[PDB]
């Protein structure tokens, strides 16, 4: 669904599986972080669920051993001095020797200022060792991290349980349709969308002979060329876009090595999951309790937050002993209206719109015969229809979608593919739409903060700055100091810092601040990108500074103050808010956690072969679980009738169940429920089981 | 109320509508009112929301906990496709809007749905089961907004100050309508210290008995309030005849407020009036100013002597380790002191910096969330990091959350937060299987007759005497002594019958107890019922739920194991008992 | 009865129907019967009529028949017999 | 940067990192 | 062009001087543009009188209690403030109310010349006792509004008078809120609900009728930009 | 016997119920809601579910 | 077995209850009265 | 205290942002009447804007064109953001015609009368030597904005491509006010309003317009005489 998702599904390690052990058999000891794993497995990219502890990602500089061992390097230091060399060890290797921090005072000699340095010792104790004493050094920070997990800026303020839940949800984002890189991120963006495979590099350099939507021809440095055949909106593995869109020009050189053009999630071939939006972290009205978040129409009317979703459907035309299913029109008792965006050879007109219920695919079908009902007989003379032999066994467009038709993959026997033993036709219809974004959705940043969209509300209903800019995102102020993610309001101020600009006056000497501080940080242009480290990042004092000089956008005007906050007025009174709200641009990315995909309904579906109880799943109509802990509230409330029914004729009485039905059409009162079937069942297994139970009268 | 999207109810409520729009010639025959609906026409529509009203429907979310994992409410059609849950009922289904999920059930019969009507609407369950405080409580939102509102700062402007000579106190209002036209203008603030001529609230008890005499009806009879206009916005939320309060609004004390309102009023009314409650907090809590920024997260000057000196002292306690008079395992325990009393030292340094009105403080102070060990943890340092095993390790760490962390105490920070979150999957699945047994041993216990006239009873110490010579009331009384029937008659020195056997022994009988000076007393429980099978009534007492004495058929058996097991997700070790 | 006016299902106040019985599950089961009396009522009208006799009290446009059965006991138009 | 596509993003790193990914 | 749906006003009295006005439908998102800027208007632009500076026989330099009399001044000054009267003339008009021996002290006792009206003739001020001798002045303009108290410019003149904070509008209290009715079927149309009590002078039908107008008439300013441009119009009445 | 059956170690207490020829007696809360009849407790008990209600004779006379 | 029955019901109730007031958690008496009751329905059987 | 009635003047700063002055107000009311003037202004002004689309060489919106550079769905994207003023309710059509390689701007396509595309140099697409575009414009007046309706809701042909259409000639809109608070009691408000357009009406004509369409919608509270 990202190629986030695609590079963390490899360099991940699992504990499950043949010789490995189950999540029953696995103990508290196994879940935990060994004191080893530093820098061989990340401590933080793991699923939350069940499965907690068991299944985690390699690290970033982590490497596999020959013999099957993971192996990581670092630095080697002597006397004070750390050289260049990199050598790799294993993990009880580590033991021997003592490995130091990897942000350590070096004096550009190796030398430490200070003899102590915290260091890690044999058994994963951290103490403090003379300089003189230690002998190994980390190669950097964030060496101890996984991909996934080292796109977090400010990763070192924010708790380890909502940096893990935000690794998580990283995998999870879907792709938009412009897919913006983030004001605010980390250098290894750029290296994960290179080596993710769904960006194309050019392999050889050289100039461009010619860039088309469909296929760009590089000309090479010597004679021959190179054509990149494009994919354009192909079918992901979980129902997503995975449009290549070309990020050169007609004649300009490109170099061995260099992005091409950009994959679903990518843009300027650096990863980019979702958009920069304004941030109010004020609470409003309640549309944002307790995790929810409202966000402006705004992005609804400028498609900021919209993915196409590609579906396939498959339909099988195998042989059977009515003879064969033809793909034909000729389908029984069929209106016009449903027929017009069908071509006349069974399938759909590529680019006609289908909605829940509309015929797709026509396998026409011989019914067979079975008691055709005498009422049937009285009929067909009343209009003159015919037997019509054959069963309409076509494709329905299931519930809860829609969208247009992209194209038809055919195949046949007589095509002469590959199809299965008695299959005769296989045809594979894709349905796309463009979703919108909802209430409902759920979005979340990259500090783990998550949350359904409380309400999508017009943009004169927002708190909007003295510049008359309606803000774009709003969250709860409660979440934050209880959930111990403080580092999503840094990588606010500093979204907004990037945003605006700075220019640091270093007239009468460089600002104190500034002064570790690097160069060409000191000036900045408006909307400019930056990046952090997870480990080695802006600190405090930076952000303070870079607050301190937030040169306007147009006219005089610093909305944003020295602390932080920001002046608002109400869209709906229209009066200024009492107090000052911060205000900043932070990355938010849809989540594959739609509402359309997650709502269902059933009123009357089908029963399960053993029990006549329903099925379960949006696959089938499904029909909710009502499990005995449901029952024991159900009991405790005392709804003796309430539970009877539920128990009896919405689940299980077969009788019962067209007996109510008949009712609440007739409109008549619902009668007594009967007996279960499942008691019934369960005394014959009983009774076969060689147990003689029987139910006594009296 | 509930939302409903407008699909789910129009799949819902399938034959209904078809009866309804047949009913109503939409379709001639049912067989067209298949493809009627299913094309979904948009006369259908209609058609569906004249069948919705006052039709109730049922509310679950998995798992459910305690009796009020169930509601009823009479939805509403709601435009989109997510269930439109009430602010209020969250606590009750452990409700988060993370991206949680719930289930809807529709009640068929006219049996089932006059239950859902009485029994199981949203309604009229406000009272948790479990210990018959109120579950729906204002939350965090609200209760910032009304902390807000009805807190009182000195020094605000358009006090009200004494003065003569030259010009009057300027302070006193006319009627709270003046009041809030001032307030609407920037003469006069919210959280002002004023005083207005009260009219429409009761005085409270001792000025209505000082001034009113024994007629003390407070609509007609005017009475001057010294107060701010705010408090006399949120006293306009509660019932004509609830006195007036006057008081800073933390959780505790709307939590005694709505219990009493539960006590002494119609469900009705206590219904209405928390609705009242959450509009107000809501719309007040964007006005309160409550935002987190680096301004806000204060760091404590004080903070590097503190930690200067217990390093020295740790370097100490290392140079003697070393020496080898002491083992390791006291230079473990040595250093674990030393560090938690740093810790301490540096959380009540921090306590003193920060102002009464910084945002986290107002928040914390104000009980709507989180505590002041969190905030620690966020500015200052954060304390003593666990190990896997469950030890603490002898080096600690020392920066905070908000001056960031370096590679080894993030892994070490780790290596406790990892452990939780496992620990956490366990003990619910553990505390499930809990209620299970405890469900399935008290299965039977049902009340079946209202009284078995028994004397046998047990004794609840009830706040023992003091050596100085008092009352002092026991810790544990609300659990252990209230909401029961007296076994015997409460009796002080062979003297006057205090209260009599068979009473309810609420509040005022128990101030009534404690005011005689009597301490035992005989309590007619479940323990000693004499009924053959299920408990009597009256040996079972007032019912938490209702407020009342249960009733004559109600499970009280489930009701019990579930109040029990509930609680289950929420229970920890300490650091062979 | 100072309370201001109820809305949607809670027409009736709870309270006030509460005091016309001995306890809640006997007015559940009193509205169930209620109700499917004016159902079976409502089912006898064109054909012969039995001893229902449908809502004592004026009915509205479409209400369900439960709550007119509610309407009918706070107007206090029944008397049952306890099991 | 060091890849020939590399969008220029300023970066607050204080130490230099001894060998790429 | 048109609405769709011509909004209507419904008014349920409550009280003598106490309504509820209703508008719907309402197009969407326009029921909190109307209903804040109805709530100002009511309240800071119906033209009205009230009593802005007092002076008693007796007092000089004691702003506690006049003797005479028993109870206190706050009381006698918040009774005074409280009260109604409506005036066709601009100019300061003064005001008495005398009377001998132990009573009860009401407005009916005043002594309103031509021009200007007092509406509460029974409404109790003070209680005379011990004999007791009072000569109340009071000093009354009209306008428009809530204006604090003023300072008296010549206090060395008029040491006796005192000032005192005014109530020009005529209606007291006004709030407003607004819902989602029938929004799905009729296109997210909406009520707005609004709720005014006024003094006994007026009543709440003519001072929204009044605000409406001056509303209307301050808005037809801006209006004459483009006479003749394009906008939505509601229908017949 | 159908309480234990379907709470823990069925196989054992089946076993132990066949060979003591243990007739349950049906009249529990779990066993009610397995077969399908009306629980002992709430509106189910007979009290509450034996309830008649006709209206009263001033109320038909209305008619 | 050697206080008789009456001082293990206060034991019990006192020490669960304390256990789940440790984390600040109420749950009135009559709640766990009724299983410990439970709990103490049978009788042990010493002479044939 | 003050009897003058207000006034409007007018500040203009460039051809799309001009400055509004009321004076004088009553002091509270400068801040609810720029909301009420902004929220309409910004939400409820008419204007025209595309509504559907079609392209002789596709068939839906997730094909691409053989020649162009960019693929439909960023053609569909670029020409959202057109400058389209029309006078006459009734929907009408335009036309694009271009070949062989060369950008492709607003400026290209030929409007017919009664139609002006304000912003000619903002770029569409680019097309190389096998460049085929043929692309077909509807454009219809309304206000606010409206989601793209279903192409078979409508009788529209297969090829048609409907488009979410947005309203509003408006950009962006801010006020301010500064009261005097004098102790005399001479207490007023001075409100200070500033419109932005998107170059398709000047913001004088929006704020005349939102003027009619708040003074009808008060005169409907005015008639309760
Ligand atoms: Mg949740
Ligand atoms: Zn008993």
């Amino acid at each position: 669904n990202n190629p986030l998702s695609g590079l963390t599904h490899k360099r991940r390690l699992s504990a499950l599986g043949p010789g490995g052990l189950s999540r029953e058999r696995a103990g508290l000891e196994v879940r935990d972080v060994h004191p080893s794993h530093y820098g061989r497995m990340c401590p933080i990219e793991t699923p939350e669920g069940p499965n907690i502890g068991l299944i985690g990602s390699l690290s970033v500089y982590a490497r596999v051993n020959p013999f099957g061992f993971i192996e990581t390097p670092y630095r080697k230091v002597v006397d004070g001095v750390v050289s260049d060399e990199i050598v790799y060890l294993t993990a009880d290797e580590e033991d021997r020797h003592v490995v130091a921090q990897a942000n350590s005072p070096i004096d550009a000699d190796g030398r430490f200022v200070e003899p102590r340095v915290l260091v890690r010792r044999k058994a994963g104790e951290v103490e403090y060792v003379p300089s003189s004493e230690v002998d190994y050094m980390d190669v950097s920070p964030r060496q101890m991290v996984s991909v996934a997990t080292a796109m977090i800026p400010f990763l070192e303020h924010d708790d380890a349980n909502r940096a893990l839940m935000g690794a998580n949800m990283q995998r999870q984002a879907v792709p938009l349709v412009r897919s913006e890189a983030p004001l605010v991120g980390t250098g290894m963006e750029l290296r994960a969308a290179i080596d993710a495979g769904d960006v194309v590099v050019a392999e050889e350099s050289g100039v461009i002979e010619e860039v088309s939507a469909d296929y760009i021809t590089v000309m090479h440095d010597n004679g021959t060329r190179r054509t990149y055949r494009m994919r354009k909106f192909a079918r992901s593995n979980h129902g997503t876009c995975a449009n290549q869109c070309p990020i050169v020009d007609a004649g300009d050189r490109v170099e061995a090595g260099q992005v091409i053009a950009d994959g679903p999630c990518t843009d300027d071939g650096e990863m980019a999951l979702g958009k920069n939006l304004l941030v109010a972290i004020m609470p409003w009205e309640g549309h944002n309790y307790e995790d929810a978040i409202i966000l402006s129409n705004r992005l609804v009317e400028e498609d900021v937050l919209t993915s196409i979703h590609i579906e396939e459907h498959e339909i099988d035309a195998r042989d059977t002993k009515l003879g064969a299913e033809e793909i034909t029109r000729d389908i029984p008792n069929i209106s016009d209206e449903v027929l017009a965006d069908l071509d006349e050879r069974g399938i759909v007109r590529i680019g006609a719109e289908v909605r829940d219920g509309d015929i797709l695919v026509g396998k026409v079908t011989p019914k067979g015969e079975t008691e055709l009902t005498p009422e049937e007989r009285l009929l067909r003379a009343i209009f003159g229809e015919k037997a019509r032999e054959v069963r309409d066994t076509s494709l329905k467009v299931p519930h809860g979608e829609s969208g247009k038709v992209i194209g038809i993959r055919v195949f046949s026997r007589e095509d002469e593919d590959e199809l299965p033993a008695g299959v005769n036709e296989l045809v594979r219809v894709y349905v796309a739409q463009k979703r919108k974004i909802s209430d409902g959705d759920k979005l979340a940043g990259r500090h783990g903060n998550k949350g359904v969209i409380g309400k999508i509300l017009p943009v004169e209903d927002m708190p909007f700055l003295a510049d008359g800019t309606p803000v774009d995102i709003i969250l709860n102020t409660h979440g934050v100091p209880r959930r111990m993610n403080i580092g999503q309001i840094l990588e606010t101020h500093l979204g907004w810092c990037a945003h605006s600009g700075w220019k640091v006056d270093a007239a009468k000497g460089v600002p104190d601040w500034a002064a570790r501080l690097p160069d060409e940080l000191l000036e900045a242009q408006p909307n400019a990108i930056v990046s952090t480290p997870v480990f080695d990042g802006a600190q405090e004092a930076e952000l303070q500074g870079l607050l301190s000089c937030t040169l306007p956008n147009r006219d005089g005007d610093v909305l944003v103050d020295a602390d932080g906050k920001a002046m608002l007025f109400d869209g709906r009174s229209g009066e200024p808010f009492p107090y000052p709200v911060t205000v900043g641009y932070m990355y938010i990315m849809k989540l594959h956690h739609l509402v359309d995909d997650k709502i269902h309904a059933r009123s009357t579906g089908p029963y399960s072969m053993i029990t006549q109880q329903p099925l379960g799943g949006k696959a089938q109509f499904g029909g909710q679980r009502f499990g005995e802990m449901e029952c024991w509230a159900m009991q405790a409330y005392g709804a003796a009738y309430t539970l009877q029914e539920l128990l009896t004729i919405k689940s299980d009485d077969t009788v019962g169940r067209v007996k109510v039905y008949e009712a609440i059409v007739k409109g008549e009162n619902i009668p007594e429920p009967g007996i279960p079937e499942s008691f019934k069942v369960l005394l014959k297994e009983l009774q076969s089981l060689c147990l003689n139970v029987e139910v006594l009268s009296s | 109320q509930c939302g409903l999207p407008k699909l789910m109810a129009l799949e819902l409520f399938k034959p209904f509508v078809m009866k309804r729009l047949v009913d109503l010639n939409h379709a001639q025959n049912i067989k067209s009112a298949k493809r009627m609906v299913e094309r979904q026409r948009p006369q259908v529509w209609d058609v569906l929301e004249e069948v919705i009203a006052e039709h109730p429907v049922l509310l679950n979310r998995a798992p459910t906990l305690h009796r009020l994992g169930i509601q009823a409410f009479e939805p509403m059609l709601v435009e989109g496709k997510a269930i439109q849950l009430h602010p209020l009922v969250c606590e009750a289904f452990n409700a988060d809007f993370d991206g949680d999920q719930m289930a809807v059930h529709l009640p068929l019969s006219a049996e089932a749905q006059a239950e859902a009507r009485i029994l199981m609407l949203s309604s009229n369950n406000i009272l948790s089961p479990a210990s018959g405080r109120p579950l729906a409580m204002p939350r965090l939102d609200m209760v910032t907004g009304l902390y807000y509102l009805t807190t009182e700062v000195p020094g605000d402007t358009g006090e009200y100050q004494p003065a003569s000579g030259d010009h009057p106190e300027t302070g006193v209002y006319s009627s709270p309508a003046e009041a809030i036209m001032a307030a609407d203008r920037g003469v006069l603030s919210v959280r002002a210290k004023i005083k207005v001529r009260l009219t429409q609230l009761r005085p409270p008890v001792e000025i209505e008995a000082e001034l009113f005499g024994h007629s003390g009806w407070q609509p007609g009879d005017a009475w001057m309030a010294e107060t701010t206009l705010g408090r006399v916005m949120f006293n306009e939320l509660l019932p004509l005849g609830y006195p007036f309060v006057n008081k800073q609004m933390h959780k505790k004390v709307q939590a005694a407020i709505i219990n009493d309102l539960a006590e002494r009023y119609p469900m009705i009314v206590v219904a209405q009036t928390v609705d009242k409650l959450k509009d107000a907090g809501f719309y007040w809590a964007t006005r309160s100013g409550v935002t987190v920024s680096m301004a806000d997260v204060l760091v404590p000057p004080r903070k590097k002597e503190i930690l200067d000196h217990y390093e020295e002292r740790a370097d100490k306690v290392e140079k003697q380790f070393q020496r080898g008079a002491l083992n390791h395992d006291e230079r473990n325990e040595a250093l674990v002191e030393i560090w938690k009393e740093a810790t301490d030292e540096v959380g009540q340094a921090l306590r003193e910096h920060y102002p009464d009105d910084n945002p986290i403080i107002t928040i914390v102070d104000s009980g709507a969330t989180g505590n002041f060990t969190q905030t620690r943890t966020l500015a200052g340092m954060k304390g003593l990091v666990t190990n896997p095993k469950g030890e603490f390790i002898p080096r600690p760490v020392k920066s905070s959350f908000r001056e960031g962390l370096t590679v080894l105490e993030y892994f070490i920070n780790t290596h406790g937060a990892r452990k939780g979150l496992a620990d956490t999957a366990l003990r619910t699945a553990d505390s499930g299987y809990l209620t299970r047994r405890l469900v399935d041993v008290s299965q039977d216990v049902i009340v079946r007759e209202h009284d078995c006239q028994t004397e046998r009873g047990i004794v609840v110490e009830l706040a023992e005497r003091a050596p100085d010579g008092t009352l002092i009331r026991d810790p544990y009384i609300e659990t252990s002594a209230y909401a029961r029937t007296l076994g015997t008659d409460a009796v002080d020195e062979a003297g006057n019958v205090i209260v009599e056997r068979g009473q309810d022994l609420g509040d005022p009988e128990i101030d009534a107890l404690l005011a005689a000076g009597i301490t035992q007393v005989k309590v007619r429980s479940v323990l000693t019922c004499a009924t053959s099978t299920g408990v009597c009534a009256t040996c079972y007492g007032r019912s938490m739920a209702t407020g009342k004495l249960v009733d004559i058929g109600e499970a009280v058996g489930i009701v019990a194991a579930q109040s029990i097991g509930e609680p289950g997700t929420q229970l920890t070790m300490r650091t062979d008992i | 009865g100072g309370y201001d006016t109820p809305l949607g299902i809670t027409n009736p106040p709870i309270d006030e129907l509460l005091d016309r019985v001995s306890s809640k599950y006997a007015l559940v089961i009193y509205a169930a019967k209620r109700a499917r009396q004016i159902n079976d009522y409502y089912n006898q009208l064109g054909e012969g009529i039995l001893e229902y006799v449908g809502p004592l009290v004026e009915p509205g446009l479409q209400e369900k028949p439960l709550s007119i059965a509610l309407r009918e006991i706070h107007a206090d138009l029944l008397e049952h017999t306890e099991g | 940067n060091s890849v020939p596509g590399a969008p220029n993003r300023v970066s607050f790193a204080k130490l230099r990192e001894p060998l790429e990914v | 062009m048109l609405i769709s749906q011509r909004p209507t006003l419904s008014e349920d009295v409550l009280t003598d001087n106490r309504s509820q006005f209703v508008i719907e439908p309402l197009e969407p998102g326009f029921g909190y543009t109307l209903g804040n800027s109805l709530r100002r208007t009511l309240l800071s632009s119906i033209p009205g009188a009230a009593v802005t500076s007092i002076r008693i026989d007796g007092v000089l330099h004691e702003f506690t209690t006049v003797p005479g009399v028993k109870e206190d001044v706050t009381e006698i000054i918040l009774n005074l403030k409280s009260l109604v009267v409506s005036s066709e003339e601009d100019e300061p008009v003064t005001m008495y109310l005398r009377k001998q021996g132990p009573g009860e002290v009401t407005a009916g006792d005043i002594v309103p010349p031509a021009g200007v009206t007092v509406h509460n003739p029974g409404m109790h001020i003070a209680t005379l006792n011990d004999k007791g001798k009072l000569e109340v002045e009071l000093v009354v303009e009209r306008g428009r509004g809530y204006v604090p108290a003023v300072q008296n410019r010549a206090s060395g003149a008029e040491i006796g008078r005192i000032p005192v904070d005014s109530i020009y509008s005529p209606v007291l209290k006004v709030t407003y809120k607004v819902d989602a009715t029938r929004v799905e079927q009729r296109t997210d149309f909406d009520k707005l609900i609004l709720d005014v009590e006024t003094k006994n002078s007026i009543s709440p039908r003519d001072a929204l009728a009044s605000a409406g107008k001056t509303l209307v008439e301050l808005f037809g300013l801006a209006r004459e930009l483009n006479v003749e441009a394009e906008g939505i119009e509601i229908g017949p009445s | 016997w159908l309480s234990a059956a379907s709470f823990q170690e069925t196989t054992r207490v089946l076993t132990d119920a066949a060979i003591n020829c243990r007739s349950d007696k049906l009249n529990g809360l779990k066993e009610n809601v397995i077969i399908g009849k009306l629980i002992p407790a709430g509106t189910g008990i007979n009290r509450y579910r034996n309830i008649a209600v006709q209206p009263t004779e001033e109320a038909r006379a209305a008619a | 077995r050697v206080q008789g029955p009456r001082e293990v019901q206060i034991h019990l109730v006192r020490e669960v209850q304390e256990v789940y007031r440790a984390q600040g958690v109420s749950i009135h008496d009559k709640h766990i009265e009724v299983i410990v009751r439970q709990m103490l329905r049978r009788v042990t059987i010493i002479d044939s």
